[PDB]
């Protein structure tokens, strides 16, 4: 049968803006006809890795639903979204599991995403009491604290903030200007799978 | 409650705000640099002084941690430079006033104007003008006259401000816990974490003055041939036996010798190794100059040139509307981002120019991954000394010869080799004694070991007898001799000139020890090796993450500073210049005057 409802995969990678990465943006895909391919053979994206399901075999078996989780990072931390690493994004921004299905997209976009002047609606964590669980987002933005003065939600001795604003200019070097990462997320459920690839004459 | 963990948190909110401020500053520097105009100059002192006043809270807040507990060495130390209080520990008035007295200083020493007696309106700068009167020129009245001028009018007229800034600035440095105020200069080299590799500040007195002994032979016989030669120029002008007089070195102070090359050539129907008409044959325009430079650095194995350093940098002349500075100078903005700035010409003085500031480049991009407090060199002469060492390595005549520019049947030769070493030889061992003698004298100074009438009568009296200069006049003490220099207004740390020097070499000969070439130390290169490329860079990426003494040990083994390879470099020449000097006796006494 002749392809339609095509997933809307040019929203999510072609959209108007991508959100900071502190609240990094969910969506939900199922019940559509996907290709891969266009991803695939496309030159404009610098990585593509994963290790669950081999690229060519994407197309032959499928599951429940996605999630597609967008946001913009630096240039060196393209690297960080992995299982089991360290750092002040895969710990305090974005978990993955040691047992994760699905993979990463990253391109990058510094004729979009970049500004002159100095593009500051971007925003990161840096602080956190306790690690992140997987799969989980938090947007609280409650003053932090480090030592046992007790301050009242206002900066002064030992008392800080979470958020810190990126600072994104286009003539930053390579490895500092802004990547923009798609991660899908594949599942399993027993209800019946929904999204994937056509069938040829 | 911990103290230990606590910094950590706050070291990591310091780093993020001091990068894209310094990022900032500097890209305001390099807009005004580059461009000028009555717009441009304003802003940049908009984001200068937000940076400055910036310093002075972070600063605040590094005394409430109480550095006596904290254990980690690398916190420790990060913490170390931030504890440091700065100019503000005395009360307002007092730096209000240095600070007036340090750009009184300044403008004074830029505001130099000197007429000639015959026209009194007729006035001549450090400009293109009279620095050239005694630069390329052959008269004996107008060189006393044009030094007698200088070191009359500016820097008499400069010593009572620096009689009041000495001691305020002492008491500044005492106010830091310091016995004196040269200590404070003598902080950067001090390091206090391993044992075995720790240093003291009286070792490095002790030390920096050791090492000097061992190269009297190599600059009495200089010091014999270039007296005998200028004696023979200059008929009934020298004792055979005394010291030179100070107006005939080449320079205002005599710094260097490189300008006593033509005078006092040994080999002059040789030809000198010149290339300007091979390069302007070919066309050797300025990219492809650059772009042959690094090919150098490439193959001995470090980091290719990032895409964007081709498109930023203002590698050419501006043209004729847009002013610019033409000080070759290689910028750091920082995240990635490395530019150059130099009004280029097709000359082979432009090409060792372009090796070195690719050195430096090359240097900055090494340790790039360390915390932002940690991007520094290991000292201070960390950054020249690799600078030179790729401008050595480049001269030599195999490497012109393989890149074609010079013919493939030269007839390089003894002649014509030592012809070339002498040029060297007047410029880099020529430099040694001056600076020694001039950073012994402002730490004297500086440690109060002399009083308010021992500065003018004792530093001819020890010039004399360090390098062999004599008074071509007397002088009474209202005159300030040392004052007129680049580096003694503008207060900079001027030991970084010496050791720098001896470092080229050692790192050369470890070198050349890892080139198994088999010649003369003049001629060892280190180009196509892949062998001379780890062991530099194993040392490149420390930043000022380990002491400097761990750094001098992935490239000599011995963690000390001895003076090695200057009685290597110059090894034939000197047994060649023993043949020289067979009748001239060496040394120099010191009661021949000009006045008596
Ligand atoms: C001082 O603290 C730093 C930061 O934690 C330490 O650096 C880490 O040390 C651990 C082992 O102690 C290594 O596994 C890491 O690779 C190091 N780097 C980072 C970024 O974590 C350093 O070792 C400490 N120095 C001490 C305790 O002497
Ligand atoms: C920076 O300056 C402040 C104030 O001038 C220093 O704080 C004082 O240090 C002395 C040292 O003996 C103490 O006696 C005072 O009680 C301190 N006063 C306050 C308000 O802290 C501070 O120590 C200086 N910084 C460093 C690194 O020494
Ligand atoms: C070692 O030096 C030689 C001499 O320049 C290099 O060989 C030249 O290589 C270029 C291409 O890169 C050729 O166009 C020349 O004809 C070669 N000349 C000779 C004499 O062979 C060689 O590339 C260098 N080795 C390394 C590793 O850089
Ligand atoms: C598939 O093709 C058939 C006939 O070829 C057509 O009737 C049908 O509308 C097509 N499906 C689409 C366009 O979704
Ligand atoms: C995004 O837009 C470009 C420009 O038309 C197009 O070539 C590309 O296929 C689009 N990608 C998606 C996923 O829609
Ligand atoms: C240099 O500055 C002047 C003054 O604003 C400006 O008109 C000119 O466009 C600038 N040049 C460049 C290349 O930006
Ligand atoms: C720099 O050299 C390396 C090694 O050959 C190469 O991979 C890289 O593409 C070069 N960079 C550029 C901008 O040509
Ligand atoms: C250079 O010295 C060698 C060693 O004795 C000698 O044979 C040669 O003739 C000298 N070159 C000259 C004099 O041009």
């Amino acid at each position: 049968p002749n392809i339609t409802n095509l997933c809307p995969f040019g929203e999510v990678f072609n959209a108007t803006r991508f959100a900071s990465v502190y609240a990094w943006n969910r969506k939900r895909i199922s019940n559509c006809v996907a290709d891969y391919s266009v991803l695939y053979n496309s030159a404009s994206f610098s990585t593509f890795k994963c290790y669950g399901v081999s690229p060519t075999k994407l197309n032959d078996l499928c599951f429940t639903n996605v999630y597609a989780d967008s946001f913009v990072i630096r240039g060196d931390e393209v690297r960080q979204i992995a299982p089991g690493q360290t750092g002040n994004i895969a710990d305090y921004n974005y978990k993955l599991p040691d047992d994760f299905t699905g993979c990463v997209i990253a391109w990058n976009s510094n004729n979009l995403d970049s500004k002159v002047g100095g593009n500051y609606n971007y925003l990161y964590r840096l602080f956190r009491k306790s690690n992140l669980k997987p799969f989980e987002r938090d947007i609280s933005t409650e003053i932090y604290q480090a030592g046992s003065t007790p301050c009242n939600g206002v900066k002064g001795f030992n008392c800080y903030f979470p958020l810190q604003s990126y600072g994104f200019q286009p003539t930053y070097g390579v490895g500092y200007q802004p990547y923009r990462v798609v991660v899908l997320s594949f599942e399993l459920l027993h209800a019946p799978a929904t999204v994937c690839g056509p069938k040829k004459s | 409650s911990t103290i230990e963990e606590q910094a950590k948190t706050f070291l990591d909110k310091f780093n993020h705000e001091a990068e894209d401020l310094f990022y900032q500053s500097s890209l305001a520097s390099w807009n005004y640099n580059t461009n000028i105009t009555e717009e441009n100059v304003q802003n940049m002192n908009n984001a200068g002084d937000k940076w400055s006043a910036f310093l002075k809270e972070q600063s605040t807040l590094a005394q409430m941690y109480p550095l006596q507990e904290i254990q980690n060495l690398t916190v420790k130390l990060q913490l170390q430079a931030l504890q440091q209080n700065g100019s503000s520990v005395l009360s307002e008035d007092k730096s209000k006033r240095l600070n007036t007295i340090l750009n009184t200083m300044s403008t004074i020493y830029s505001t130099g104007k000197v007429c000639n007696p015959d026209n009194p309106q007729e006035c001549l700068l450090l400009e293109p003008g009279l620095n050239e009167i005694m630069a390329n020129s052959l008269d004996y009245n107008e060189r006393l006259w044009a030094w007698e001028s200088w070191r009359s009018e500016v820097g008499k007229q400069l010593r009572p401000l620096y009689e009041e800034y000495v001691v305020l600035k002492n008491e500044m440095a005492r106010a830091n816990h310091y016995e004196d105020y040269g200590d404070y200069w003598r902080g950067d080299y001090e390091v206090n974490g391993v044992d075995g590799y720790d240093y003291s500040r009286g070792q490095l007195i002790e030390d920096v003055e050791h090492t000097f002994e061992e190269i009297k032979p190599l600059y009495e016989h200089l010091h014999a041939y270039v007296r005998a030669k200028l004696m023979n120029a200059y008929p009934s002008y020298i004792s055979p036996i005394g010291c030179l007089p100070a107006h005939l070195l080449g320079d205002m102070w005599g710094r260097f010798w490189t300008n006593l090359y033509s005078l006092t050539v040994p080999f002059g129907q040789k030809p000198n190794i010149d290339v300007t008409d091979a390069m302007v044959d070919q066309a050797w325009d300025a990219q492809r100059i650059f772009k042959e430079a690094e090919k150098f650095f490439v193959s001995v194995g470090l980091p290719n040139m990032t895409q964007g350093f081709w498109e930023n940098s203002m590698l050419t002349d501006p043209g004729n509307v847009q002013k610019a500075v033409c000080h070759p100078t290689a910028w750091d903005l920082g995240k990635g981002d490395f530019r150059i700035l130099m009004c280029t010409k097709v000359t082979m003085d432009d090409f060792l120019t372009a090796h070195h500031e690719m050195g430096h480049i090359q240097y900055d991009m090494a340790y790039a991954a360390q915390p932002f407090l940690l991007r520094n060199g290991a000292n201070e002469g960390f950054h020249e000394a690799v600078g030179e060492i790729m401008s050595l390595s480049a001269a030599t005549p195999k490497h012109l010869k393989s890149i074609g520019l010079l013919s493939p049947d030269f007839q390089e030769d003894n002649e014509t080799e030592i012809n070339f070493l002498l040029k060297q030889a007047l410029t880099i061992v020529g430099t040694l004694p001056f600076t020694y003698m001039l950073e012994k004298w402002r730490w004297m100074v500086f440690k109060g070991e002399i009083p308010k009438d021992q500065w003018m009568k004792k530093w001819w009296e020890m010039k004399r007898e360090i390098v062999g200069v004599v008074e071509p006049v007397p002088h009474d003490e209202t005159y300030c001799d040392p004052a007129s220099l680049f580096h003694v207004s503008n207060d900079y740390s001027f030991i970084r000139y010496y050791t720098r020097t001896l470092y080229q070499f050692q790192f050369q000969e470890a070198l050349c020890q890892a080139a198994k070439h088999e010649g003369p130390l003049h001629k060892c290169d280190i180009s196509n090796s892949t062998e001379a490329g780890q062991k530099l860079f194993n040392m490149l990426r420390l930043g000022k993450s380990e002491p400097w003494t761990l750094a001098l040990e992935n490239v000599v083994g011995a963690k000390n500073m001895n003076v090695r390879p200057l009685l290597n470099y110059f090894e034939p020449l000197f047994t060649w210049l023993k043949d020289q000097n067979k009748n001239s006796f060496v040394g120099w006494s010191t009661d021949w005057s000009p006045y008596a």
